[PDB]
Order: structure tokens, then C-alpha cells, then sequence
RNA sequence: UCUCUC
RNA sequence: UCUCUC
RNA sequence: UCUCUC
RNA sequence: UCUCUC
RNA sequence: UCUCUC
RNA sequence: UCUCUC
RNA sequence: UCUCUC
RNA sequence: UCUCUC
RNA sequence: UCUCUC
RNA sequence: UCUCUC
């Protein structure tokens, strides 16, 4: 590092002050909703705290149904499943809240500030959830593409209202999907790409084609995907170029930003427990979240017959966005193995409207880590006819045996400075396979 | 049957990143 | 699924007010040609008055008809048979519509708006009818091609002007017999593939042979076909390699679209019974297509000496796409077995000019479902020499044992949501056998 | 006699997808 | 409008008095020829005194033959051919006056004045005359710019000693095509912008290219333009840039004026029957050429085998400048439908030399119109590589089907304050395709 | 062919200002 | 045409003056070389005088010949065969002028002005009759091209330091050549495209890909060529391109510049004549070079057992650049059927050193033609994958019936203003087939 | 044998522009 | 298995 | 504005 | 490997 | 204010 | 080649 | 179709 | 003091 | 965004 | 200051 | 689409 310590620490302040922000409206909501200690650690009901907050800010979704009132349902109020524990057991109620209340609670915490940075910071963490709990390859064959091509589909359920940390944390397959659906609609309707809405879609394809050709490693993929962009109305020849883009970055990997962003439960203890992040500071990537979790207990709803420790691993892999990650370097962080997911007696953390709320029990999360490691926003060791040939030749070239990051390893908790790393020694490897 | 068949390596932590080459260069 | 969820309710919108403007269409044609509930609701005359609709709209059929007046027939008029019940017996009487008339009551009935969208599903639906009711193999030998691949056959009958749509849903076959239809025509005429009309046709040849490349699952199929593509006049081997690929679409089966496409009188009773299909959704794979179907009465003209029950099974069928269906999955989901064309005891839907219309009577259709399920648009496990052996090797490893689908059922017409799926246990199994 | 020989999939529910091998793979 | 009324009376009192000017030359020109008040009125007549005149006062022409004198041309007599009718058959005199004659006389008719206006004026109709006949595909092409811009040509053949006039009432394409000149020049020999001669080529650079920024409409035209300009020795990109620039001036319409020059042989007619345009007034937008053409006789020579009506459209579009208009508004204010270029029975009104003024007759032109409307200055709609990419984004925005001058309608010759528009209910479009 | 392929609105009246736009945009 | 009239007599005022220069300077050498009027009209003469003169200016050649002298030749001594009748027979006689005395007389014949482009002027007629006379198959063979794409090689012979006329002749062949050359010269050595050298090199290859861009006709050419260009080090994919777009020319043919460039003897009989070509001006278009060739008497060397009519039809083509041109518009031009160079019993004009002048004699050259035409610089009706599809599509659409230069006919030597042109109608039709 | 395959239309008339269209487009 | 789509 | 399972 | 995102 | 690993 | 500077 | 331009 | 729609 | 003020 | 159609 | 404005 060099004298952009004061950079590096102003980032940190600033990140801070929004899991502070964060932390408090949680606390505030619980305070308003009525919950004891117990249903405010509950992460379903923390996920549905977050859904009404992103609902609220959702400013396209809620002119159009202002505009387009829906079936019995008023487009000024938000809400979702609320979770109490009354005599022992569970049960379920619907609440309702107006989202100029909703605004005014998130404002209001944040010292009058809208701070997105925030909302961002909760659809990150959305998203890194489904992508840890679910496929979607029917997404993929609907749009084409291979579904084999699963682990370059990280940040695919986050909507566009997400600002540059949204792009930086999608991967590369999820602007593959992006670039082929606007593809499609072009071949579909061939007014598209002209008049005032032509000016528009052509920006936004010119963008996001952009940030995708950032997103590469190799000069090679850099440029056909500049030329890819190059075409005024692109066609088959660039949607199939876009597809070989996607599966060259298998081997060939893209810099996808990773990111802890952890449920709202935790900071709103945290700020409870009397942590200020402001003054302390915060960071994604470091050992912030990892130091957190290990101090933090989180309970969550058990459906009959499935197993706590699925539950906890699934949840701490959403956490630290490890979906896609290699099992083994994952299993030896946590200390517990990981299973993959066609091994887990588990589905998804969101309880459904359709259930019996009276045969559901409530595990304690094991969210700890016997070791913690910084996350990466690198690829590895990545060391029109003619750029295909060179890729093709770049991919034949490696092999899966290459080491990538030489020297970097694993830190422990007590090393809060990343002073003494530890190499692993090294089994299933995928966990979507 | 399909399923995962490369890595994304979300820590920084010296790795070999396997990937399934036989599967992955047959597509050319 | 992930935040792709607004994506897929604007798409439910947009068919959903397609539907609507499908049906309020009808509504107001049925009101300009004063028929009754009972006629309204008679299945051949919403057929004639769909082939009125499409008739109005086919620029190219209309120009030339002006340029080249037919026999008779004023090249600006439409119409068709229209069946009147008088005094208990029914009649039939040939009605004629001004086509600008036709035009104008259909965008009228859109808002204003073209709508070809509409006019495509129209189009599919009569295209599943005309699979479901007879064979092509006439057209089969025609071109050279076997008369036992009429599987692959899936809609042979569209016309080239439906969109998208209809490149979606036709099958591997018919695009085999566009490409050759294509190669014989380039062989007898060598001028073929020169001049002006080479580009067109060249860029004809490629668009399809790209969409018959896309519509393949195993690469072997994928890379052969791109090598057809690749020869700038092809000739017997290249029609030889493209009867090999559509031999062995019937083990390595294609990916090919299935849609729910209903006639106009179901739309239109829907639309009278003051369903608002633009707010509530639709979809042509889902439950709503099926639900619709339970709640609607269809009445349709039996000849003497047929059986109800089986026009209304091929009916259903074309309704579903279900003509190359096992027939045990068809049985299973409609609970009531399904008897193969051959012993089937009835012509086809539409009547015949030449038909005394006083033996004929009118029979309500049969069109419930004991059982749902979802439409797929998938073939099934499918895990230039070279790739001709390649792909013998892959036939030769399948066997017609195999379980495709694994853990996909069927649902109950309660079930909605899809939540509890029924696997089935399993006879003849082929309709055209 | 000719026939139908093969099966397209239109339902997603779980099958076995039946064809006739002998007759199909008799052409090679 | 506000108090600039006067300034706006000003102007029409001066327009007057040069109209006035031009006509009683006319008049005293027609009694130095001894011609009578129909061969007077003849177009052949009036364009062959214009070109007297014009050929009179041209500085640099005349110096330059005086230095060099011509074949057989003494260089200080100007002439050219006068028709005259005898025994009710034409013939055919090449006329020769002293050009210190013609200067003379055009001094004396505006009071002792030079008045250059007027000269403007009379070429501004030459020029109006020669874009509505004959395309310059040939100069298009040899500057190496694409010959589907001739709607940007408008006054193209106008000589560069006409003042601010001829450099608003030209197009975008005729500046682009003397810009491309300039470069190409530059290019040929590179001592060009170099020297004493240097400094002059920069400054007439600089000034065309600072008129044709002020001639676009949107910012992004605007700059690259600017960006154009700024280029000390321009080159192959400068020259690809103003091509692109000229390209999209065909969505992106640049501001271009439409004045009405009318041949002197009217203005003559006027002032011989009493109109005071210098107490009237004039204004060459308004209504007061449409009102002088109502009033108006004018004959032309028709040749063998020639369609008197077409030679009137074509002297109308003239006028009015008309000539890249499109044809459904045209068709809609003559109240004739207008016939495009390719289907007009006519050659150009000025009559060669190799012609036998023996099978030639005369014509009265119809230059009556139904309606009347106002010429406009503006475009329509209109709402390195950033530039080129941003215009590119604004022009697939655009669609041929955005309505322009919203509001604005056309006029009836009794309206003369316009007080009530009729707007058109919108056949061929383009007049030289 | 080549021929004109826009429209330059001399008049002041309500119009849709036409041209060819696929062979325009066919350019880029 | 418009006011671009003026621009035009510029243009043909300073064609005119290079012409009179080059006349008057032939005139001045004739009189230096002590040559009779036969001798002066001789065409091997005049090719050795302008053999002369091309040497004596030519700077690099000269500037290395004088760092590095020749074995026996001092580097400022020029000269070549002079052939003088004496007695009755001819006799070849070497001359010696030094190279100051040469440029020293080039100059004062044109009023003290170096006029490079009558230098041009002088290389085009040499090219024209190298073209004419010569294939160069094995320039074709050595760099890859196809020998037979030979009607591509217009102007090959062309030096480097022709100006922009040499450009503007030149075909796409020799440009394809060129680039190909400097392609196979950087696949060689790698260090090329690198350094100072680099710069110059990269410089040069950017110009002549522009001018070729310039050349095509159709955008897909254009658009290949500018990928074609823009790659850094090029190599075998950007030959190949180049290769494939020198095919393409073939059909869709490329705008090449023809003009008539008369050998010096001709232009210096028209001088002695009296013509004055700065006062009537001159256009190497028009009929201006047809109409001196009818008045013309030339006299050339025929070696023994050789026909004069062929060798005259070689020199009237190399007069009028019609090698590559259609024989049937050939033989229609000059009223006399044009035989192929297979069939033609005539050798090279220049006559070797290693001859014997003593069974050699002189014919008069027949250099009339029946009718006269106007050159073009036009192609026909033209009406990275992508590309060259397109491409391809384009050639196929295309036909060798399509009529081009529709309406432009062949006019007679009276018709000097082009009035009535003869479209002519219509054996062999390949001169080098 | 080789030889010249197309023409380069040097005069402005009205003309059909030969060319060998089976062996050039041979080539593809 | 070509009851019509050369 | 036609019609036909193979 | 598309159980729905045309 | 919905839901679902493949 | 991003072991932290969104 | 390379009778010379590596 | 010329002329030509493409 | 020039329906008139060159 | 050379020469050669393929 | 350059029937002449190098
Ligand atoms: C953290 C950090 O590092 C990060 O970095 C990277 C990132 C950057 N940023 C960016 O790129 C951005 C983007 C965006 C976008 C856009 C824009 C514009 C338009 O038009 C369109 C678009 O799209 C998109 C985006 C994002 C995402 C997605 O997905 C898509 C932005 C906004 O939007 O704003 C920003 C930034
Ligand atoms: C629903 C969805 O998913 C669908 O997807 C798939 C599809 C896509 N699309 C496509 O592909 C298309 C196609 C087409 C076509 C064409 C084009 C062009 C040309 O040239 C030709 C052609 O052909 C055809 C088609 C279709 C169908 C058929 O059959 C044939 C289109 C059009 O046409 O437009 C579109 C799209
Ligand atoms: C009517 C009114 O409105 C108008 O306005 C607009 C216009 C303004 N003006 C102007 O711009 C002008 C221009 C000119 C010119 C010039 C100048 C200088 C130099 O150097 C050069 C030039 O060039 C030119 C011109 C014009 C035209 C053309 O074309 C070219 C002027 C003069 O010249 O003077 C004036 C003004
Ligand atoms: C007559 C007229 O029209 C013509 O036009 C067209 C042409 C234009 N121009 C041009 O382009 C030019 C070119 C050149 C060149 C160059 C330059 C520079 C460099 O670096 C190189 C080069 O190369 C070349 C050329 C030419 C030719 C050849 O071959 C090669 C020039 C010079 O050089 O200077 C000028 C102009």
C-alpha cells in the first residue's frame, strides 16, 4: 500500500456508516413491529424486513402500479410474512405498512439520507442467498445458453435498479444473458435499435457491453467483445460470438467482485450490542464479516425432516457468496465439510404462503469459521476468426492443474492483521454438480 | 447430465481452480 | 428463478392482453355477424372466422390476388362457411366481409394496433389442429424424405409469415423439408443462388439452417449442420446429410416449443364472462390455458355416424400439441384413454362444401383435464464422417428405456402453484402409428 | 407399413421417451 | 411577436424596394430590347436578362477574362439568346451589350444603387431553378460522397460571391461538398495552409466551417463539427467525420432557408401594373409570392412532344423551392397531384443552342396554387467517437414516423393574416427517386 | 438504384417528415 | 451540372497548360536531338524522350544511384534508343544527356515550374501501354493472387511516386498487391511494423488501405477492408481477407479512374500545329483526346512479319486504357474489330536493345475511331464471418446480364457536346482471355 | 487454362459487364 | 410409402 | 371464399 | 438441458 | 403482499 | 493480475 | 498458374 | 455569349 | 426549435 | 542507358 | 453511383 491509507480509510467510514445505517432501521422496524429478541434474530423475518425496504425505494415498480392498480392488492402499501413464537409454537401473519412509512423509517436512520448504497448492500445479499439455494437453468436454455455454464451466473437475480456495485459483484454469464435477451428482442422486432427508444436501448447495450469487456482478463476476449459491441444491429453472429465469450470464461475466468453482505439481523444486534461501525470502520472483504459472524447468533425456521446443519452452511455460504466456490477451500475455512447441493436435505430459507406453520421448528444458525480469508474480486493464473483461434488456443493451453494465487492462504481469526497466512494442503469440487 | 463444471474462485486462497477440460474443449 | 420475476410478469401481460384482444375480436365479430350463444360457441365458426382474420392480413397472397385477379373472387373480400341453427336443424351459408372491414375490426379490437402477435397464435392453433387431424407423408416421399419421421413433423402447415413463434414451435422435420425443398429447387435451376434474387435466397438458407442449428440439443448434430450450411451451393450430399440429421432427431430428439394455442370462442366466452386477462396473466405453458379449458363449453358439428367423444379427444389434443405424444402421459393427464388416429371414428373438424347439412348434428366437446401439466419446449436425456460416426455412436448407446424428466410429475387442477407433483407409474404409445 | 415412430416430448412429466430401435437404427 | 414589429417593417420595406428595383430593371431592359409584353413575359426571355446581368457585375469573372480574353469573346460584352415572336412562329437572336451598359441601366433602376441584394435574389432563383431540374450525382460522386444525399443539395450551384443569402438559403450536403473539396485540395499538395495563401484557405475554412455548425440543429452535430474544424492540416479522417455529418443530416435535419425568388419577368409585370412594393412591402416566406403567382401570367417555350402541365410543376417547384419536398404536401398546397422527376415529360426551361426554334411553341404556365403556407428555416423533430456513437444513438431513436410542426397547417389565399390553419390528412413521397 | 432518400421540409406544416430508414441505418 | 462550371473551366484550363508543356517540351527535345518530322512522330522516340525525362526527375533512384554507382553507367547521365532514317533504312543510335540539362529544359518548357503532373500525366500513358501490352501472371503467382483475376491489374506498372492521379488509375488488384506485399514482408521479419521505420511503415499502410477503402463501392467491401486495416501486426488472416475482397471485385467491380493519356509526340504536333490547349482547355474525359487522336498522324517500328493494324489497335487501346475493357463496346468504338491478345501477331511496342535495325521498318498507326465516348471512373449496378456471407450473398444475387450505364450511349465525332448518344446493341469479350 | 474472367468498364455505355459467373463463384 | 406440393 | 389422416 | 422468463 | 434447486 | 483503496 | 518481383 | 436530370 | 424579425 | 504477353 | 467538376 502507499499513502491511499486515508482513501482506504474514508471508504471504510463511509461503509461503516451504512451497515450503522442499516443496523439501526433494523432495530427501529423490530421496535415498531413488535418483535421480542428471539423473532428479531429470525432470518426469515429479517428477509422479509429487507423485501419491504426494497419494495419501498422501487420507484419503476411502484409508478406502474400506481398506474395499473392490481387485483386487490393497493399499490401504496408493502409487507410480507411476520413470524412469532407464541406458547412454543410458530405462526405466521401477513403485515402491512404504507412505504411512505417504510421511506420515512429508512430515512430517518440514515440521519435523512436516502443512502441506496444501503438498499444495495440488502440486494446483494439477496441475491448472493439465491444463488447459494437455487438453479437457473431454465433461464439459461430459454436464452440459449448452456446450462452447464452455472458457475458464471453470480449475481444473476439482481434487478437493474442496482448501481456499480451490482455490476461489479454480477458475473459474466449474467451479462451474457443480459446482452443475448436484448439480442433477441432485437431480431424479434426490428424496430428496435431505432428512434427515441433506439437512442436509449443503444446506450444501454453500448454500457453494459462495456463493464462486460471490463470484466475480462485477457486481451483476446477484451477485444471480441469490443467488436461484438461494434455492430449497429447485431444479429445471430454476434449472439453466437457472446455464447463462445461465455464459455471461453470457464477456463479463461472473469474478475466478479465478491462480496460478505450479511442479513440486516446481524448489524441490527451488532448496533444493539453497542458496535459503531462508524468509528471502527468497515470492509466487504476483509475480516470484518468474518470477526462478525463468529459473535452473532442467527435462528431460522426448520421444516420437518431436514437437517440445521444444511440450513447453517447454505446460509454461510450466501453470506460469504461461496456458491460457485471450490468445495475443498470452502470446507477448509469453515472446518466443517461442505456438502454440495444435491446432498443437502434442505430447500429454500423463504417459507412459502402454503405451509403449516405449526409443524415448523427453529434452529440456531452455526455461522463460525475456524479460519477466515480474504475474498477476491481476481480470476486466476489467465496468463473475428483469428480471435476465436487465439482463444481456443489460450484455453487449450491451460490446464486444471495450474496454481492461481502462489503465496496467498488462510488467515485465523486471532490474526486480525493478515500477518501469518496458512497454505492448504489438498474430493468433490463443485457444489451445483 | 448437467451440472457445474468450473470455479469461481471467491477467495483469495492459492488454489488450482479445477475445471472439467475433456467436457469443456469437446464443444470445439 | 431470481429477479427475472418482473421480466416474466411483463410477458404475462403482454400475451395476456393479446388473449384479451383475441377474444374481445371475436366478441364484436360475432356481434357483426349475429350469431347466438350456441353458434358463437361452435367450433367451426370460429374457425372460419379465424381464417377470415388471417386471410385479411396476408400482404403478400393479397397483392398478388390484385395483380392477378382470381376466377370469381374479387381479390378485396373474405369469408367463409358461417352454421346457423334454424328451427332445431343446422345450415350453412357463405358470408363475404370486405377485407379492409376485417382489418379494421381487428386493430380496433387491439387498440388500434397491428397485433401480429395474435394473428401467430391464431396461426399456431390451426397448425396443432391440422397435425392432430392429418398426416403429411404425401409431402413426406415428395421430398425424399421417409414417411415414418412424421413425429418430427410439429407444425409443417405454418405459413412463413408467423414470426418468432412459428420458428419456435415448428419441428426439426419441416425444417428439414424447407432446407431441401431449398436444394431440390437450387438443383434443377442452376441460376438459383446467383444474381439478386442468390442474396435473397442465400440469406433465406442461412437464417433457417442457423434456427434448424439452434433448435438441436447434442453438438455432434450442432457441428454437422453448421457444416451445411458452410457450402455455397449444396447439392445431393448436403441433402443426404440433412436427411441423416432429421433420422436422427427421432432418438437425439430436438428441442421444440409446445404452446397451449386455444381456438377464439374460448378467448371470446372468457372475455364475455368478464375475465381480464391483461390484469390476471396468462401463459401458454403454464396452468392457465388448462384452467381455462375446465370452465368452457365448446360445441362442435359431428357427422352422422361419429363419436363425440372422439373428435373431442383430438380436439384436446390440438389444443395441446399432444398429436406425437406418448399416448400414456396423454391418457394419464386427461384420464380418460387415448385412442390412436387409426381408431379414431372421425374425419376432420372443418366441413367440406360439399356436405348435406341436414344429417348433421352438434355435439358438445369433451375438453377436461383430470390432471395438469407444464408444456415443455425440451427434448429429453440426450447425454463429415466423423461426425456422421459420432452421432451412429450416440444413437447406438440410447435406448428407449431411458427416464427423461426425472422428478417432474404431473399437477392437480387445485395445485396452482405447481407445489405437489404426481409422478406417474406406467399399451400402445404412438397416436400416427 | 409406415407409422409413427418416435416420441416428441410436448408434456414435462416424467417418461421413458419410446422409439422404435431396431427400425431406427436398421437404416445404418 | 413583440415590439420588434418595426425592425419586422423595416425589413419588408427593404425587401420591397430591392423587389421593386429588380422589376422596373425589367421593365427598362424589356423597352431597350423592344420586346413586346408577350415575349416579355416569356421565362426564356427573363432568365437570359438575369444571366446578363448576373455575368455584368461579377468582379473576379470579368477581371480574370480581362487578363485573359476568350476565343472570339471580347471580355467587357455580355448576351445571350432572345426569342421573339414573328408571324406567330419563334425565333431564336443572340443579343451583345456593353456589361458597362447592364451595369448602368441595373444602377439607375435601384436609384443610383448597387444593390446586391437583388443580385442575390436573382441567383437564389437560378439556383432554386437548377435544383428542381437536374441532379449532380456526377459532383457527388467525384468528391466521394454517396448520391442518395441530393436532398441535401439545396443550392448547390449557387457562385460564392452570393453574401449571407446564398450561405443560409445552401444546404448541409453543398457545405459538406465544399468543405470535401477544400480537404482534398489540402490533400493533393500539401503546401496548401501555407503561406500568405495559407492564411487566406484557413480563414474561408474557418468561416464555412463555422456557418455549417450554426446550420445543424442537435449539440452532437454541433461538436464534431467544432472537432472537424479544429484540425490544423486536415486529412482522410476530417473528410470521413463530414461524411458521417452529411450521413446523418438525412434523420438529424439541419436548419436550411426556403425563400420564394420569383423570375424577374413577374416582378416586372408588377410594376408595370402599379404594385409599390416598397410601400406594400414584401417578404420572400409570407404570403406575398403566393398572392403575386396567383395574379401572374407567365408563358415558356415548350419543346416537340413536351407536357405543358409538367413544365409548370416544375417552374411551381422552383418558386417555392420545392424541389426536395415532400410530394404529398406539395400535392396537398398546388391542389394538382405532383408528378416526381423520373414520370416528368420535360427537359430544362433554358433552351440550347443546337435546338430549331422552328417545332418550339409556347405554353402559358399554371403557377396558381389552392392553398398557401409558410416557407420554414427549421428541420423537424430533432429531440471523436463519443460523438459518433451518441449521433448514431440519436438517429436509431428516430422514426419515420414522428409528426413534425405540430399545429401548423396550411392557409387559404383569402387568410392572409393566417389566421385560420388547415392541417393535412396524410402515395409516393420523394421527388428524385 | 440510387434515387433521394429523405425529405427537406421547405413548408411549414404539420407532416411525419419521411425517409428510408433501413437503408440509412444499413450504413452502420 | 451548376455553378461548379467555373470550377470545371479551372480544371480543364490547367489540364490544358501541363498538356502544352509536355507538347512544347517534345517540341524543344526534338529540336536538342536533331530528329526530322518522321522521326519525331516516331512512338519509340517519343517513349525514349519520356523514358528521359521520367529518370532525369525521379529523386530516390537518382540519390542512390549517385551513393552507389552502377558498373560503367555514372548516375547523372540519362538516355535511351534514338531512331533515325537514313537512306531509306532505320538505324538505333544511343544517346547521353545529362540529367541537369533534362530537367533544366522540362522546366523552361513549363515556364520555370517542376509540373510533376505532366511527370503523372507521362507514367499513366506508360502504364496504360504496359497494361495493354503485358500480363504480369507471374507478379501474381509470387505473391498468392490468382492469375486470374488479371482485369484487376489496372495501372500496376505505376512508380511509388506517381501523385494522386496514379492513386486515383490504379486498381484494386495492384492495391491488393501492395498490401499483400507489405504483409509478406512483416510475416518475414517481425521487427517491421516496430521503430522509426514503424511509424513510416504503418503510415504508408494506413494510406493505401484508406484509398483502397475509397475504391469499393458497396458498404460490406468497405467495411472488411476497415477490419482489414485496423488490425496492428497483420497477418495470414488479413491476406486472406484481402485476397477474398480482390475476388469479390471481380463481380462487385470497383471505381476505377480511366483517362487518355496521349503519348508526347502527338501532344508536341498539336503545339506545332498551333493548337493552344491553355486557351481551349482540355479534359482527358471528354472527346477533347478523341478528337486529336482523328487528326493525328503516329508512326511506329514493325518487326518483320508483324500486322500494323493489330500493333495500332495495342496502341489505340493503350491510348485509351481499354485493355481490360469489354471487346464487343471496343470494336463498336472504334468501328473496327478488336482482336484479342491471343490472336494478335505483334510483339512490344519498345524495341530491344538486342534487335537488328536493318530488317525492321515503320507503318503509320490508324488511331481513328468511328465513334467517341466518355471514360468513367464508375464501376457497374453494385446494387468478419458476416462480412464476407454478406459478400457472398451479394455476388450470387448478381448476374452477367444485368444492364449497367442505363440511358448512356456512344456519340459521334460531330456531336461535341454529347446531344444525342447511340446506346449501341448486342463474340469474344475478354481481351487476356 | 487461365485467363481474364471479368471486365473493367473503362467507357461510360450502356453495357451488360461479362463476367465468368461458374468459375468464380467456384471459388466458394 | 409419396391421393396430387413438378 | 379449396380440400385431405396414412 | 430449458418446471414456465414468448 | 408470489414462488422455485437442476 | 487486483491480500482489501466500494 | 507464378519465364525470375526471395 | 456553354451545357446537362440520375 | 425559428408561423414570417432578410 | 534493362527486358517480357500468359 | 460519379455523362466529364483532375
Ligand atoms: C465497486 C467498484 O469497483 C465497481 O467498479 C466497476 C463498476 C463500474 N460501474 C459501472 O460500470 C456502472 C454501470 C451502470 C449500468 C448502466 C449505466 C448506464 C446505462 O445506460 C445502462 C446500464 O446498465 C447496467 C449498469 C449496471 C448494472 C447492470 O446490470 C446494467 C451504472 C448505472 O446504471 O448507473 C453505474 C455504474
Ligand atoms: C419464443 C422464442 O423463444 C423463440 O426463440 C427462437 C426463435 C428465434 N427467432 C428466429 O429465429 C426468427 C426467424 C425468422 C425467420 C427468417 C428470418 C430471416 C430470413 O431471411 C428467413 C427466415 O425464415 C424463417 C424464419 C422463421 C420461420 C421460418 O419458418 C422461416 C424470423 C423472421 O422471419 O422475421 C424472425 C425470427
Ligand atoms: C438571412 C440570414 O438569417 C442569414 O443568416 C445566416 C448567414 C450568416 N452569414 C454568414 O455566415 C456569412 C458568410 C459569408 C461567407 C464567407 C465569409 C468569409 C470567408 O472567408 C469565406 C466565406 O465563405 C462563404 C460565405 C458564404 C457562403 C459560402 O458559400 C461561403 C459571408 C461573405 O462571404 O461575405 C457573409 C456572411
Ligand atoms: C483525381 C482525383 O479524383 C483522385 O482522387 C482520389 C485520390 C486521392 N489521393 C490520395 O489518396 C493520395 C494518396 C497518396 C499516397 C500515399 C500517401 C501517404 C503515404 O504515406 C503513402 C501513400 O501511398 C500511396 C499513395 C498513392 C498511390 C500509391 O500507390 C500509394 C498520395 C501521396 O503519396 O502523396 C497523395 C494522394
Amino acid at each position: 500500500t502507499d499513502g491511499e491509507r486515508q482513501n482506504a480509510t474514508e471508504i471504510r467510514a463511509s461503509v461503516g456508516k451504512m451497515i450503522d445505517g442499516i443496523g439501526r432501521f433494523y432495530i427501529q422496524m423490530c421496535t415498531e413491529l413488535k418483535l421480542s429478541d428471539y423473532e428479531g434474530r429470525l432470518i426469515q423475518n429479517s428477509l422479509t424486513i429487507e423485501r419491504m425496504v426494497l419494495s419501498a425505494f422501487d420507484e419503476r415498480r411502484n409508478k406502474y402500479l400506481e398506474e395499473h392498480p392490481s387485483a386487490g392488492k393497493d399499490p401504496k402499501k408493502t409487507g410480507g410474512p411476520i413470524y412469532r413464537r407464541v406458547d412454543g409454537k410458530w405462526r405466521r401473519e401477513l403485515i402491512l405498512y404504507d412505504k411512505e412509512e417504510i421511506r420515512r423509517i429508512w430515512r430517518q436512520a440514515n440521519n435523512g439520507d436516502d443512502a441506496t448504497a444501503g438498499l444495495t448492500h440488502m440486494m446483494i445479499w439477496h441475491s448472493n442467498l439465491n444463488d447459494a439455494t437455487y438453479q437457473r437453468t431454465r433461464a439459461l436454455v430459454r436464452t440459449g445458453m448452456d446450462p452447464r455454464m452455472c458457475s458464471l451466473m453470480q449475481g444473476s437475480t439482481l434487478p437493474r435498479r442496482s448501481g456499480a456495485a451490482g455490476a461489479a459483484v454480477k458475473g459474466v454469464g449474467t451479462m451474457v444473458m443480459e446482452l443475448i435477451r436484448m439480442i433477441k428482442r432485437g431480431i424479434n422486432d426490428r424496430n428496435f435499435w431505432r428512434g427515441e427508444n433506439g437512442r436509449r436501448t443503444r446506450i444501454a447495450y453500448e454500457r453494459m457491453c462495456n463493464i462486460l469487456k471490463g470484466k475480462f482478463q485477457t486481451a483476446a476476449q477484451r477485444t471480441m467483445v469490443d467488436q461484438v459491441r461494434e455492430s449497429r444491429n447485431p444479429g445471430n453472429a454476434e449472439f453466437e460470438d457472446l455464447i463462445f465469450l461465455a464459455r471461453s470464461a470457464l477456463i479463461l475466468r472473469g474478475s466478479v467482485a465478491h462480496k460478505s453482505c450479511l442479513p440486516a439481523c446481524v448489524y441490527g444486534s451488532a448496533v444493539a450490542s453497542g458496535y459503531d461501525f462508524e468509528r471502527e470502520g468497515y470492509s466487504l472483504v476483509g475480516i470484518d464479516p468474518f470477526r462478525l459472524l463468529q459473535n452473532s447468533q442467527v435462528y431460522s425456521l426448520i421444516r420437518p425432516n431436514e437437517n440445521p446443519a444444511h440450513k447453517s452452511q447454505l446460509v454461510w455460504m450466501a453470506c460469504h457468496s461461496a456458491a460457485f466456490e471450490d468445495l475443498r477451500v470452502s470446507s477448509f475455512i469453515r472446518g466443517t465439510k461442505v456438502v454440495p447441493r444435491g446432498k443437502l436435505s434442505t430447500r429454500g430459507v423463504q417459507i412459502a404462503s402454503n405451509e403449516n406453520m405449526e409443524t415448523m421448528e427453529s434452529s440456531t444458525l452455526e455461522l463460525r469459521s475456524r479460519y477466515w480469508a480474504i475474498r477476491t474480486r481476481s480470476g486466476g493464473n489467465t496468463n473475428t476468426s483469428d480471435m476465436r483461434t487465439e482463444i481456443i488456443r489460450l484455453m487449450e493451453s491451460a490446464r486444471p492443474e495450474d496454481v492461481s494465487f502462489q503465496g496467498r492462504g488462510v488467515f485465523e481469526l486471532s490474526d486480525e492483521k493478515a500477518t501469518s497466512p496458512i497454505v492448504p494442503s489438498f474430493e468433490g469440487s463443485y457444489f451445483f454438480g | 447430465s448437467s451440472g457445474q463444471i468450473s470455479i469461481q474462485p471467491t477467495f483469495s486462497v492459492q488454489r488450482n481452480l479445477p475445471f472439467d477440460r475433456p467436457t469443456i474443449m469437446a464443444a470445439f
